[PDB]
């Protein structure tokens, strides 16, 4: 589980953050809509 | 007509080379984009910071796993649009920079932005029409008549301060002006700029005045300024120091080295003698207006 | 006739143009086809040298390694102290590097396009010649000091009441050097990590020795200066470590030469006596409230581009201006137009100036009025 | 009062090895670097010579109060 910094326009391209490690640029899965992935929200994220 | 059949042979042969020419570029783009989307579907981007851009065309980056790397080849982004201090998107395994990420904003600064437009109108505020006027014209006129101050030629006033007894209405003008001007209104609490770790309250101030630097029409509001603006003191053996650091940048990030006329500051306290005189100088906070208690006729108007 | 040959060239040259321009869009996109095979390189540092081939390094990550090189990369030049690049997979040395320049300091060096000059400052030309004496005179003419037999001072600080021109005076110096003038806000240099507050003060002054004619400017040192403590909170533990790194890099075991330091504060009451020592801060320049001749001067500087009418008695404004700063005289020139901004007078009458003084004169009734004294 | 000055004069007329550290550099960023940085100073003063260690501003290291939570 992680924490989201922000989204950006034209694309999903979400900026994510974790506890001490780096920040990534991530994507959704198919099972969830891009509605309730609002900014500043903790989300669960696979390890690969 | 003799050379018309020989020059038509030179035209018909080269035009047939154009059929293989457009077929040459149409075929070249598959194998190049088959690997270009391959490094785009390596979408996890270990973001970093560009430390330095070499010349013997090369760059040194520091990933956010606290790892530094050297690269001989820069990558999909050229060297002109980059500069030290930027933050980019880097491949995981190759450690090759791919994109250019825009900004670096704390999420606590994003909570400070209003998106609600709290509607209050000036007729709700009785008995302050002297104070209502000189607050509007000292803020709104440098946003809607820019040339009018430059027609004469002066620098416009920067920073207002309202003070007085606690029930006289100080938030009420600030909620009025958030409903009038359609600019970037940005609000602050007093003790919001106090953090457990060192430097975080200092970093939180410069993020706000950089975010209001971006929205060039913007005014910034500070409520209960005596939380951070307490007067400094010399003491051995004890004493807070860390809250002075957030103030001493708020002095500097407002006024001093590299000034600007793009943001306006509205500050509201109810006690003044607590404050450090370094932030009541003339140039940091210009117009110090006071809100007295209503005399007789305003009390008829208020109720 | 060859006129039918020129008509046929308009199709062939338009056909060969679709070969070069369409492949040029395939040319640059072919550069990325093989640019995506270079691998990043671990940045390390050489510790000593065992044999011709046995090298021993430490990365900027962590652990210390024992490493080899290529046989072509000038093994005599890897001095203990240098900064090198490594391999990721086999972990060998590929390339020597120069020093790093830590982009907080790169974004501290030359980001000021400010173009103010000595004409804009007024009222304190006695101290301007005094301040010139340490940063401009021995940098151009060192032999006069060598003939007498004394060393020029290292650095001096500027103290005074708020709004007399302590920041402004250094901005006049800032428009003179433009590459080796280092201005520091003294609050960007602190963060929440362990030693990163003290790594900058090392690496600022390392950058100062690399550009030998250079000036360090240190505004609002009361954040980092302090006195000392009997250790109240846990925050000011590691600030005094950041402070004692500063005191040592001035005059401990180093020829502090050609590196001048200029410091400013509103109150020097809260400074460490180890930092106000005449070894580290040499002269103490006191800036005061402006005199009536100085208030005459500062007013005329800020009353320049004011569209007025020629009846301005500049004496009576100064006659009421008692105990003012250099900053509120800019406010009087500002607020005089605020009476012109009502009733649409594009000019400024002389009457509005005496209106402007009397509103500033009682707005500073709520000040504190403590001068201040370095002790 | 010539604290640093007298150490300069000793390190000029000496015949022994002189090791000169600033005592605010043991606080490295990474964990464990500092205690490694201590123990190889005295190992270098062991292997080299009948040497001399000079440490300045021990107030950066040796204080009185501590806090095992930060
Ligand atoms: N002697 C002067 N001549 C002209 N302008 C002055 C003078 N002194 C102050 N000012 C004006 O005052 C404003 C503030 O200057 P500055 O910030 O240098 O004050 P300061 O001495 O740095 O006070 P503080 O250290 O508290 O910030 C400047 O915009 C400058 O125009
Ligand atoms: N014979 C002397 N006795 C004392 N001080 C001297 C003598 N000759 C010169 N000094 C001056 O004393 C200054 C301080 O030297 P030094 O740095 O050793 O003092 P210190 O006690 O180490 O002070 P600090 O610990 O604050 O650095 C020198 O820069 C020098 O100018
Ligand atoms: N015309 C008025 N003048 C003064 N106060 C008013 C007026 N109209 C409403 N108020 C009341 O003043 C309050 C504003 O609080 P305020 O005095 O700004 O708090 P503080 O000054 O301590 O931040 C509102 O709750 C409002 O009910
Ligand atoms: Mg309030
Ligand atoms: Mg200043
Ligand atoms: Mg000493």
């Amino acid at each position: 589980c992680t924490k989201i910094i922000n989204a950006d326009s034209e694309d999903p391209k979400y900026i994510i953050n974790v506890k001490q490690f780096a920040k990534f640029v991530v994507d959704l899965s198919d099972q969830v809509a891009p509605t309730d992935i609002e900014e500043g929200m903790r989300v669960g994220v696979d390890r690969n | 007509r003799t050379r018309l059949l020989d020059s038509e042979i030179k035209i018909m042969k080269s035009e047939v080379l154009r059929v293989t020419h457009e077929l040459q570029a149409m075929k070249d783009k598959i194998k190049e984009n088959s690997e270009k989307i391959k490094v785009n579907k390596t979408l996890p981007y270990l973001v970093s910071n560009v430390i330095e851009l070499l010349d013997v065309k090369c760059a040194v980056i520091k990933t956010s796993t606290r790892q530094t790397y050297f690269l001989p080849v820069i990558g999909l982004v050229d060297a002109e649009k980059l500069k030290p201090g930027d933050l980019v998107g880097v491949n995981k395994d190759s450690y090759l920079i791919l994109e250019t990420l825009p900004t670096e904003y704390d999420s606590r600064v994003k909570a400070m932005e209003v998106d609600e437009r709290p509607t209050e109108q000036y007729s709700d505020i009785g008995g302050l029409d002297k104070q209502i006027q000189e607050l509007v014209e000292a803020i709104v006129l440098p946003m809607n008549h820019k040339e009018k101050f430059e027609n004469l030629g002066i620098q416009p006033p920067k920073g207002v301060l309202m003070y007085g007894p606690p029930g006289t209405g100080k938030t009420l003008l600030a909620r009025a002006c958030a409903a009038q001007t359609k600019a970037t209104f940005l609000k602050l609490a007093g003790p919001q700029l106090v953090q457990m770790f060192i430097g975080d309250g200092a970093k939180l101030v410069r993020d706000a005045f950089a975010l209001a630097k971006e929205k060039a029409p913007s005014i910034i509001f500070i409520d209960e300024l005596d939380a951070i603006g307490t007067k400094r003191f010399d003491s051995e053996k004890a004493g807070d120091r860390e809250v002075q650091r957030t103030m001493l940048e708020l002095l500097n990030q407002l006024d001093g080295f590299q000034p600007n006329t793009q943001v306006k500051v509205i500050a509201a306290t109810n006690r003044v003698d607590i404050l450090d005189p370094a932030l009541l100088r003339s140039g940091r906070l210009d117009r110090k207006i006071e809100f007295p208690m209503p005399n007789e006729e305003a009390r008829a108007r208020i109720m | 006739k060859l006129l039918e040959h020129k008509e046929i060239d308009g199709r062939l040259k338009e056909l060969r143009e679709q070969l070069k321009e369409l492949t040029k869009q395939y040319e640059k996109s072919e550069n990325d086809l093989k640019a995506l095979q270079s691998v990043g390189q671990i940045v390390g540092e050489v510790l000593k040298q065992l044999t011709e081939e046995k090298f021993i390094v430490k990365a900027t990550n962590g652990p210390r390694y024992v490493v080899g090189c290529r046989r072509q990369l000038d093994k005599s030049k890897l001095k203990p102290g240098t900064r090198v690049a490594l391999d990721m997979t086999t972990l060998t040395i590929m390339r020597y590097l120069p020093r790093e320049v830590d982009p907080l300091v790169y974004n501290m060096s030359h980001e000021d396009p400010g173009n103010v000059s000595y004409s804009e400052i007024g009222g304190l030309s006695e101290q301007i010649r005094e301040l010139r004496e340490v940063i401009e005179l021995p940098l151009t003419n060192p032999e006069l000091f060598q003939r007498v037999g004394i060393i020029p001072p290292k650095g001096c600080l500027l103290y005074g009441p708020p709004g007399t021109g302590k920041t402004l005076l250094a901005r006049a110096v800032a428009s003179q050097l433009d590459c080796n003038f280092l201005k520091v806000v003294s609050s960007s240099i602190v963060d929440k990590y362990i030693g990163e507050s003290a790594r900058l003060i090392r690496e600022m002054f390392n950058y100062a020795r690399d550009h030998q004619p250079c000036i360090i400017f240190m505004d609002e040192i009361d954040a980092i200066g302090g006195r000392r403590f009997s250790e109240g909170t846990s925050a000011d533990r590691e600030i005094q470590r950041t402070l004692m790194e500063l005191l040592n890099q001035m005059d401990g075991f180093d020829t502090l030469h050609r590196v001048k330091m200029i410091m400013a504060t509103n109150r020097p009451d809260t400074l460490d006596p180890a930092l106000l020592r005449p070894g580290r801060l040499d002269r103490k320049i006191h800036i005061d409230l402006p005199n009536e001749q100085a208030r005459l001067d500062i007013l005329k500087i800020h009353a320049g581009p004011i569209t007025k009418h020629g009846e301005i008695d500049y004496e009576a404004i100064v006659k009421l201006s008692d105990g003012f700063n250099g900053a509120d005289l800019r406010n009087v020139c500002t607020e005089a137009g605020m009476f012109a901004i009502r009733a649409d007078h594009d000019f400024v009458v002389q009457e509005d100036f005496m209106k402007a003084v009397r509103k500033v004169a009682d707005s500073k009734k709520l000040e504190s009025k403590l001068d201040y004294k370095p002790v | 009062c010539g604290k640093t000055m007298l150490a300069k004069a000793v390190a000029h007329h000496t015949t022994a090895a002189f090791i000169r550290v600033v005592g605010s550099e043991f606080v490295q960023k990474y964990l464990g670097e500092g205690p490694r940085m201590v123990r190889d100073v005295f190992r270098l003063a062991k292997e080299n010579a009948p040497a001399i260690i000079f440490i300045d501003e021990i107030d950066a290291i040796a204080t009185k109060r501590f806090d095992a939570q930060t």
